[PDB]
């Protein structure tokens, strides 16, 4: 029973590690896509704030 | 007008003041923080800021106002919660959706748009009126009418009085002409926080407080307009005594000004008192929020706000006493207030005194307490009202050598000294009957005589019994009860019965929630009569033994009376005085049957 | 067995923490890419030669008004030094117009290298005790710091 | 809002005494403006403006003052108060004293900057602590209980296992309502702030939190003893700001463990002494009460939000007393006091919690028939009375001899023995259900006859005296 339990635990740990890796890859892809989408607007806003002086 | 120079903590030195008088409130910075002057050195003047000082600049403008610290009075002052500088807290929470209190909020102390009903008191045109005369009555809420009076510094002939109807504080309800010039008056009345309200003459109090708790109302009484001091204890004290003085007291209204205390406790009080359906009227269950007022200022509040909170609280007491009600103000502060004085004095670089407290602490505490006392009011009609100051002292962890404690006891007339040892033993009213005192025991002679012409003697006998027991406790701690004689044994039995029956009270049950004076005096008379009869019996010595043998005889063959005596505390007050009085008279008759039936067969 | 399963749970938690830390580090890396792109755009802004002079005049006016000192000593890059030398007394006239004060006795010499400057001026006061760093690279990393919460709010997905 | 201004940079450091650098010839100096100091070596420290006076301004430095020179030390006025960045990612990370991440990870990407010493809560918007949290320790559960939004400081002395019991509470804290309570929002999201802690204690807390599987939940701000002293006067404020953002603006129940508040009083003493201010009791600053109120009154449930903040600031008495100014003021402000006694430790009981000095003001609210057994208050009030009277009896028997004691005296002594041994003691990893704790308490009580049980009412006696 103990050997079966440890084998099942190792399999579950491997499955959880694979799921975590897949979720991490998905998250990185989403963040990269959002950054690529919004980068130009962000830089434009930043430059607009930098390149203005009052009085 | 003026500009900031120095910003250290809550102490701000602003140059360019020149003609800025002491305590003349000034407004600091763009955020417009309130602030009072504390010192001058020439063109510059020290200011206390009453608020967080983070973010003040140099040369940030400071505006003068020429007015000392003033609280706005009038209708609606009852049943509200005010900051130390008298900001309506609920108004701030509703008007601004933010749950926080924003820095430098400017909200009127009283709403200036609510419609109030006006009932003039038959004042005719061309009549003569004077300071404090009571020209109109306004029903702020049911079961609590609010009389409207002219300010003490006003007089003149009544050229125009507004008719009855709905009015707002922005309207002029009365006009007066004096010394060739006319002045107007609205329902508002601004008054400096210090400089107590004028009184025609003070008076010597005669009515007792008759609070709910049996120990306070019987052993160590306080008079209406009196002066008390409890050591601000928790579980007991600041909660049970506050509840008794608020919902179970004969004072016509309550003003809770406890500042410098825990926020959770303040929230609990402010959430429990809204329901608080005390039967203040004869047959009505109106909530006491139509009767009380909070000036809550938590511990995290700015240090300079403690004195402002205390003085606004006592000023509000004065407005009500002037109308005629017997207000009773309870201050959970004055333990944090001394700390506030130490903070400001040290920051102002003042030379400290004994134990580091400022030398003028006694003067400030006197100038606060001496505003108590029942007073014959100003103006017409003749009237009378009182203010009670049940303050707080350091908890029973420090001896009376504490400067705040010594200063209070040098002025306070009644000391309800709670002892921490009783709190450990879970005796909940927790008043130590050896160290407490009440200098009002002489003025209450008339009331005690008229209520029951034999209460003074039984009270003195109870005091003697308690003192004798406390005296021989040391001897028992050495030798033990082996040498105790009949008199000593019966004295200790009666003392134990008095301690556990009379001096205790649960206050969380109808048995001890509120003990009327008649029930308490009947318990005292029953216990003292039992003690006297038992002492006489053991002194008789019949049957060749008497003495402790007779004591065991009455504790065994007559112990049902003893059990009924120790259970007499459970007489439900809801049954009414004609029922409880009959029950106690029957118990007294049965007790008289004992010690005579016990003497029938000569023990 | 109990401690084996406890250690397995601890290892799973550590793996989860590592994954979330990797995600957060990638987020910070994207933020760094944003900052690099903003720096590149700021450097590209220096290519202009007409509105650039107006911006330099505005910057020098702002700095001189913030110091409000009797004698500043402006320092500008060797590149575009001609623009500063041209604007010259226009800033002094504008400042004297701002408030009834005599025109500052500005002084303009050593210049920091272009990439270090990337436009903007350093004004300071006599003896260099008080320094105002209005460089474009200095205006950035302050706008960035302030607007970073807005950046995260923009990075919903 | 329209256009910005780059922060001024100065060099007029005319005075450096202790942790204070005294600038001069400065203009427009804000109060509590956070400054950035760049030394001659190029390292950057961060400081705060304690006082502004005329053109001068006194600046304390967090990272110490070991390299400042009147010539090269540049100081820069950011023109703003401290603003710790906060985000939901701040969970499950460990930080330095001033908020710099030490988990080898990236700096926090902020959702917003919230100024330290957050906005005061109008008392008309607070609510009394309603629900009770199960502390696991039986002595706390039966007497001196803890409700959500409470401020219970554990009073301890040097050497006592206050850190161990704090870790036990962190591992065991949970809801109690009808024993019913995923609960991710119900997860307490503990925020641990350590000031002036021996590195062994920090390693212990780190390992305990890692082992208990809470590493994805807890958050650690550490100010070790070797770390600069001044950061100890900022770390708890940072922790409380983070807790406020995690609870009120995010709807998570939050628990806070401030460690060694005496190590904060020491920082207050150092700062006050360095400024030549008027001292108070034992030389502590006269405004220590105000600072302690500011650091404690930032916990409690709020009506408009589903969150809550419940803090357990542990405290170390200097010479194992209470009259010392710091524990005294803490007792004045906080709504509770848990006492760990040297006598119990000398007798080798792992929880040395002396149940007699203990107190919780909000105890009467957490308990009740709606969430606890109806006899809870009676049971507690009786055990307390019997323990106190039995202690008096034991003191008397210490001089009159064991023979002079009466039958009631012997009953009280046996009650004391079984109370201090079977009841107070508990496993370092074993909890006790509140109903199980009440059952144990009833077993302890039933030693005495029904007559001696004066506090317990007969109605509760009938349902419980036999069981």
């Amino acid at each position: 029973e103990f050997q079966r339990k440890l084998a099942e635990s190792s399999g579950d740990s491997g499955a959880n590690v694979k799921r975590l890796e897949q979720e991490t890859e998905v998250k990185i892809h989403h963040l990269n896509a959002g950054a690529e989408k919004i980068q130009y607007d962000v830089v434009q806003m930043l430059l607009k704030h930098v390149t203005t002086v009052k009085n | 007008y003026g500009y900031v120079r120095k910003v250290s903590g809550p102490v701000v030195i602003a140059d360019g003041m020149n003609g800025a008088a002491m305590y003349e409130l000034v407004r600091v910075g763009h955020d417009n923080l309130i602030g009072e002057i504390i010192r001058l050195e020439g063109d510059s003047a020290t200011i206390q800021v009453y608020e967080e000082t983070a973010g003040l600049m140099v040369n940030d403008p400071v505006l003068r106002t020429h007015k000392p610290l003033s609280v706005e009075l009038g209708p609606g002052i009852l049943g509200n919660i005010f900051d130390g500088i008298q900001r309506p807290l609920k108004t701030i929470a509703i008007r601004s959706g933010d749950v926080y209190i924003p820095r430098g909020v400017s909200v009127p102390a009283l709403d200036k748009d609510t419609l109030w009903e006006f009932q003039p008191k038959k004042i005719g045109e061309g009549d003569l009126l004077t300071g404090g005369d009571l020209y109109a009555t306004v029903f702020e809420n049911s079961l609590m009418q609010h009389h409207v009076a002219l300010p003490p510094d006003a007089m003149g002939k009544v050229t125009y009085v507004a008719p009855a109807g709905q009015y707002s504080l922005k309207d002029t309800v009365l006009e007066l002409e004096f010394q060739g010039v006319k002045k107007s008056f609205t329902m508002l009345q601004a008054w400096p926080v210090r400089t107590p309200r004028p009184v025609s003459s003070k008076l010597a109090a005669d009515t007792p407080l008759l609070t709910g708790q049996r120990v306070l109302d019987a052993l160590f009484p306080s008079v209406l307009g009196g002066t008390c001091a409890i050591p601000g204890a928790f579980g007991c004290g600041k909660t049970v005594i506050s509840q008794a003085l608020s919902k179970y007291s004969n004072s016509d209204t309550v003003v809770y000004v406890g500042c410098g205390e825990r926020g959770n406790e303040m929230a609990e009080v402010l959430m429990d008192f809204p329901q608080l359906t005390m039967t203040l009227p004869d047959g009505r269950e109106e909530s006491v929020m139509k009767r009380t007022t909070l000036v809550a200022n938590t511990s995290n509040m700015p240090v300079a706000a403690r004195e402002a909170s205390i003085y606004t609280g006592i000023t509000i007491a004065e407005y009500f006493r002037d109308m005629g009600y017997n207000v009773s103000m309870m201050a959970d502060s004055t333990s944090r207030w001394a700390e506030a004085l130490r903070e400001i004095s040290g920051r102002l670089a003042e030379m400290p005194a004994d134990s580091g407290y400022p030398a003028y602490l006694a003067a400030r505490l006197a100038s606060f307490y001496e505003r108590a006392g029942k007073v014959k009011c100003l103006g017409g009609p003749e009237r009378t009202g009182s203010v009670t100051i049940v303050g707080a002292v350091s908890p029973p962890g420090g001896d009376f050598s504490d400067p705040v404690t010594s200063a209070t006891l040098s002025i306070v007339q009644v000391f309800w000294g709670l002892d921490k040892k009783l709190a450990q033993r879970k005796h909940f009213p927790s008043v130590n009957w050896l160290i407490s005192y009440s200098k009002y025991s002489t003025a209450l002679e008339s009331f005690y005589e008229q209520f029951d012409p034999d209460f003074i003697n039984i009270r003195t006998k109870a005091r003697e019994v308690l003192q004798r027991e406390d005296d021989l406790n040391e001897i028992v701690q050495l030798v033990g009860k082996d040498a105790l004689a009949e008199g000593d044994k019966i004295t200790l039995e009666t003392a134990k019965l008095l301690r556990e029956d009379y001096l205790a009270q649960n206050a969380f049950t109808p048995y001890d929630k509120f003990c009327p004076f008649y029930k308490s005096v009947w318990m005292m008379r029953n216990i003292i009569h039992f003690y006297n009869l038992a002492n006489q019996a053991v002194e008789k010595g019949a049957g060749m033994d008497g003495q402790k043998i007779t004591y065991t005889l009455i504790k065994h063959r007559l112990g049902d009376l003893f059990y009924r005596l120790v259970s007499q505390k459970f007489e439900d007050p809801a049954e009414g005085e004609p029922a409880l009085v009959a029950k106690f008279k029957k118990l007294h008759e049965d007790l008289t049957a004992g010690f005579r039936a016990l003497e029938d067969e000569t023990r | 067995e109990k401690q084996v399963e406890i250690r397995k749970k601890i290892e799973y938690s550590m793996q989860l923490n590592a994954s979330r830390i990797k995600v957060l580090q990638a987020q910070d890396d994207l933020v760094s890419n944003m900052m690099e792109a903003a720096s590149k755009e700021v450097l590209n802004v220096s290519r202009d030669h007409n509105s650039y002079k107006k911006l330099l005049k505005g910057l020098i006016v702002q700095s001189l008004l913030r110091l409000k000192e009797p004698a500043v000593l402006l320092r500008c890059r060797k590149d575009d030094h001609h623009l500063v030398e041209s604007v010259l007394e226009s800033a002094k006239e504008e400042y004297a117009q701002k408030l009834q004060v005599h025109p500052p006795e500005i002084i303009v010499h050593h210049n920091a290298h272009g990439p270090s400057c990337s436009g903007g001026v350093v004004v300071a006061s006599r003896d260099g005790k008080i320094v105002c760093e209005n460089t474009l690279d200095a205006r950035l990393d302050v706008v960035f710091r302030k607007k970073l919460p807005e950046i995260r709010k923009q990075l919903v997905s | 809002e329209g256009t910005l201004e780059v922060a001024m940079e100065y060099r007029t450091v005319t005075g450096v005494a202790g942790p204070l650098v005294i600038l001069d010839k400065v203009k427009g100096p804000k109060y509590y403006e956070i400054v950035n100091i760049r030394l001659g070596d190029g390292t950057m420290r961060r400081g705060q403006v304690l006082e502004v006076d005329g053109e001068k301004a006194v600046v304390q430095v967090f990272e110490g003052t070991s390299g400042i020179d009147n010539k090269f030390t540049t100081v820069q006025f950011t023109g703003e108060v401290l603003k710790t960045p906060v985000s939901l990612d701040m969970l499950g990370r460990i930080f330095n004293g001033s908020g710099k991440p030490i988990d080898n990870g990236p700096p926090i990407l902020p959702e917003a900057y919230l100024d330290i010493s957050g906005s005061s809560i109008n008392p008309s918007e607070r609510t009394y602590p309603e629900e009770m949290i199960q502390t696991g320790i039986s002595t706390i559960d039966v007497m001196n209980s803890i409700a959500r939004g409470q401020k219970i400081p554990l009073f301890s002395a040097a050497g006592l296992p206050h850190n161990e019991i704090a870790a036990q509470i962190c591992r065991q804290a949970g809801l109690v309502k009808r024993l019913e309570k995923d609960g991710e929002e119900d997860n307490f999201a503990i925020v641990f702030a350590a000031m002036g802690v021996n590195m062994e204690t920090a390693q212990f807390f780190k390992r305990d939190f890692e082992e208990n599987g809470s590493m994805e939940r807890v958050t650690l701000f550490l100010n070790l003893a070797n770390d600069p002293t001044i950061e100890r006067i900022i770390t708890p404020r940072i922790a409380l700001t983070t807790a406020e953002y995690l609870a009120y603006e995010c709807g998570k129940h939050v628990l806070v463990i401030l460690t060694d508040m005496s190590s904060y009083a020491d920082a207050l003493r150092e700062v006050s002494a360095a400024r030549e201010e008027v001292p108070g009791r034992r030389g502590y600053p006269g405004y220590m009460y105000t600072d302690l109120a500011q650091i404690y009154e930032r916990a409690g449930r709020i009506e408009g939000r589903k969150g809550s903040i419940t803090q357990i600031p542990i405290l170390t008495m200097p010479n194992d007393d209470i009259t010392h100014p710091t524990p005294d003021l803490t007792g004045y402000i906080t709504e509770g006091q848990i006492y760990i006694d040297r006598q119990l430790q000398n007798r080798q009981i792992y929880p040395p919690i002396n149940v007699l000095p203990s107190l919780s003001r909000l105890m009467k609210s957490a308990i009740g028939e709606g969430m606890t057994r109806r006899d809870h208050s009676d049971v507690s009030n009786q055990l307390y009375a019997n323990y106190a009277i039995g202690k008096d009896v034991q003191a008397m028997k210490a001089v009159v001899g064991e023979e002079a004691l009466s039958s009631e005296d012997l009953l009280y002594l046996e009650f004391l023995d079984k109370f201090e041994r079977k009841f107070v003691a508990q496993g370092a990893y074993d909890s006790r259900n509140i109903f199980q704790s009440l059952d144990l308490a009833w077993t302890l009580l039933r030693i005495f006859p029904r007559e001696l049980l004066h506090r317990i009412p007969g109605k509760t006696l009938d349902q419980y005296y036999s069981r």
